[PDB]
């Protein structure tokens, strides 16, 4: 249905995410999360491959902000591929925390 | 026999460092080495001579403390390895002088 | 009020001109050691 509002919604949401920068080191938005607890055991879930390859992303990072550089436009990470690969797992850990803490109230 | 030869070129050494690191393998491989100089040269005898003296280990060794080298003694007493080898590679012109060690991730730093 | 005017003003020459010399040679002393982390190459190899 929703069509003209959404663009300009998801406009801001764009603008907001290249002048953010992390994208610039070729950062997806979940690598740039502060490691609480919570974070700390979604990592700690992730299967295999997107762990892998998200200490490359930390590293190939923390590399260019040691040099004080930036990748290549070509390379950086598109607002519409940035995949929100811990979010999911994020999700399921609060949940679990919020029950244990209901549990604890009665 | 006819036209066109080369002979070899010399060969270029550079202080350099590859890591290719991977922690789902068990235990590290580290090898190190300074230019040698070439088969032809004379003194590939007391390189040889000083790397005798290294010597080689392996964890199936008789003799923990008691290896004439300290390299040997020392890595069977403190179980630093689970093997290392000197080494001298001869090329023409060049070589591969040093040594290679297999050790646990928490031994690394001692063995070097 | 002020004796220490003209040892000062000498001092102050001859800490320039050693500021002058130290801090490019340490900077380049920086710089050397650095300089096997300023260049480093990483290659990411993941199975297939």
């Amino acid at each position: 249905a929703v069509s003209a509002s959404s663009r300009w919604l998801e406009g801001i949401r764009k603008w907001y995410y290249n002048a953010a920068g992390f994208n610039k080191l070729g950062l997806m938005r979940d690598d740039t999360i502060h490691e609480n607890d919570d974070v700390k055991e979604a990592i700690r879930r992730l299967p295999e491959n997107l762990y892998d390859d998200r200490v490359f992303r930390i590293k190939r990072a923390l590399d260019l902000s040691m040099r004080q550089q930036i990748l290549p436009k070509e390379q950086w990470t598109k607002y519409e591929e940035d995949k929100s690969y811990l979010e999911p797992y994020l999700k399921e850990v609060i949940r679990e925390r919020k029950e244990r803490e209901e549990w604890a109230k009665k | 026999d006819e036209d066109a030869v080369p002979t070899l070129s010399p060969c270029r050494f550079t202080g350099s460092q590859i890591c290719h690191r991977e922690d789902g393998l068990p235990l590290a491989h580290v090898a190190i080495a300074v230019e040698g100089p070439g088969w032809a040269h004379p003194d590939n005898v007391a390189l040889q001579v000083a790397n005798a003296i290294i010597g080689h280990y392996d964890c199936t060794y008789g003799g923990g403390a008691h290896l004439s080298s300290p390299l040997a003694s020392i890595a069977a007493t403190n179980k630093l390895c689970q093997s290392f080898q000197t080494f001298n590679i001869c090329y023409a012109d060049t070589g591969l002088l040093g040594a290679h060690f297999v050790c646990d991730h928490m031994s690394i730093d001692d063995m070097m | 009020a002020e004796p220490e005017h003209d040892h000062r003003k000498r001092m102050g020459l001859k800490m320039l001109l050693m500021m002058g010399l130290l801090l490019p040679l340490v900077y380049a002393m920086k710089r050397h050691k650095w300089s096997v982390l300023k260049s480093r190459k990483l290659a990411y190899r993941p199975p297939k």
